[PDB]
């Protein structure tokens, strides 16, 4: 496959933000509970990136299979707006995992 | 079953997470719990007939300086902008909160987007900010809704979500 | 000092798994599909002094990309993954090199850092050979070939040591 060209697509600067911050999420709380409440949120995450990955599949396959153009045309709107939460959910699970990161590094 | 991703924005102490909390879990803290960490709700809600799962979104921690929106607000279908109204500061900052949505997440038609104001605290029984006022405001923002809340008393809580719900629903394929 | 790398090829060949291998020295069997991209920073010894290596993972799926062209500009060396066991990730790996010479357009972009890795050669019925991938390697200004698995972290190790001495030549 390809590399997509994507005019303003994402910078270096969004991820190291999200690390940065992430890094010092939950801080203030005892290490024991701080370790817990990153942990259950990388937990709900992962299930939301899961759900929404296997909704994304789904419509990978019917725009596949569909040879009306405007169900087809449906189909990849809807298909574009996961792949917008998909991205969003990935920067949130990057933004905690710093947290963890943080943890381990101390 | 149609999800709806709900972003909520507006200043620090507001009641961002007080609402949220309120119309999600039921539950209100009177204790000021600042906003570490973005987190997100989900809650099923009945449109008319439908059933919907609502995602609200909850970003915005102690100061502005995160650009997290390029990452966050992507793929949003509303955005709910709460001000308190006893502090009029931050009903001064909507319109930068409501650009920053804007130009941050880029939605397809700007000028159509479904925003919902949140006027919040009105058991403070203290009103800065006058209801015509924000009425005034809103109708200017090309006639977007405007409900008084309390996130402490419950009121309006549950209306203002229905129509966040409906009009989030409104604008889709 | 910092050394700014970017891993591509086809969805599945193992970019993820290459990277967590020689940062974590973990490896999981179970397929996550990356979204958007990542990076990983490792400290790696060239010479004798410590330099930095920021590692981005990217997704190999088109409709997961998000990267914008400004990013691949700051590019400083190129990872090209495919799987052995895979003859058309093989195949489309002129697409990901010619793509991102476009978008990167270095100065002088028929030398630019490239490093290749054929992965999952702990698997049996390999369908690319060995002497096949070298031939492609060497029409192509002739850029470092490695055979690796990430699953028994073969050349791992040895890989990312010439990827870091290639980014510095960029820098
Ligand atoms: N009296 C009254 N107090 C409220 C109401 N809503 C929220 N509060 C209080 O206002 C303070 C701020 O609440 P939050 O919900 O954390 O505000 P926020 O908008 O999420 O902003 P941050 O705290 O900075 O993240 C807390 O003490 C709440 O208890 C309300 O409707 N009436
Ligand atoms: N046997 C074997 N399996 C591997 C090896 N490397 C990766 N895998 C497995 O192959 C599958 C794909 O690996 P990933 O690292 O996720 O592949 P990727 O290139 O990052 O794929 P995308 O994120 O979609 O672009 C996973 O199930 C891994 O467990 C390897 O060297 N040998
Ligand atoms: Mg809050
Ligand atoms: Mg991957």
């Amino acid at each position: 496959i390809k590399l997509v060209r994507k005019e303003g697509g994402l910078d270096d600067s969004v991820f190291i933000a999200v690390k940065e911050i992430g890094r010092d999420l939950y801080r203030g709380l005892p290490t024991e509970e701080r370790i817990q409440k990153l942990e259950f949120m990388l937990d709900k995450l992962q299930n939301e990136i899961d759900q929404e990955l296997e909704h994304n599949n789904s419509l990978v396959r019917e725009e596949k299979e569909t040879t009306d153009t405007r169900k087809k045309s449906l189909l990849s709107a809807a298909l574009a707006k996961s792949g917008e939460r998909l991205q969003a959910l990935t920067l949130l699970m990057i933004h905690y995992r710093a947290g963890i990161e943080d943890i381990e590094t101390l | 079953k149609v999800l709806l991703k709900v972003i909520i924005l507006g200043d620090s102490g507001v009641g961002k997470t007080s609402l949220m909390n309120q119309y999600v879990n039921k539950k209100f803290s009177n204790q000021y719990k600042a906003t570490i960490g973005a987190d997100f709700l989900t809650k099923e809600v009945m449109v008319d007939d439908r059933l919907v799962t609502m995602q609200i979104w909850d970003t915005a921690g102690l100061e502005r300086f995160q650009s997290l929106g390029v990452a966050f607000y992507r793929g949003a279908d509303c955005c709910v902008l709460v001000f308190d109204v006893t502090a009029p500061n931050t009903f001064k900052t909507l319109d930068s909160w409501r650009d920053e949505f804007l130009i941050q997440a880029s939605p397809r038609d700007p000028e159509n987007f479904p925003f919902v104001v949140l006027g919040n605290k009105i058991d403070l029984e203290n009103r800065q900010v006058a209801t015509k006022r924000a009425q005034a405001w809103c109708y200017s923002k090309n006639n977007i809704p405007y409900f008084e809340t309390s996130a402490k008393e419950a009121i309006n809580v549950e209306q203002a979500f229905q129509t966040i719900a409906r009009n989030a629903l409104k604008q889709e394929t």
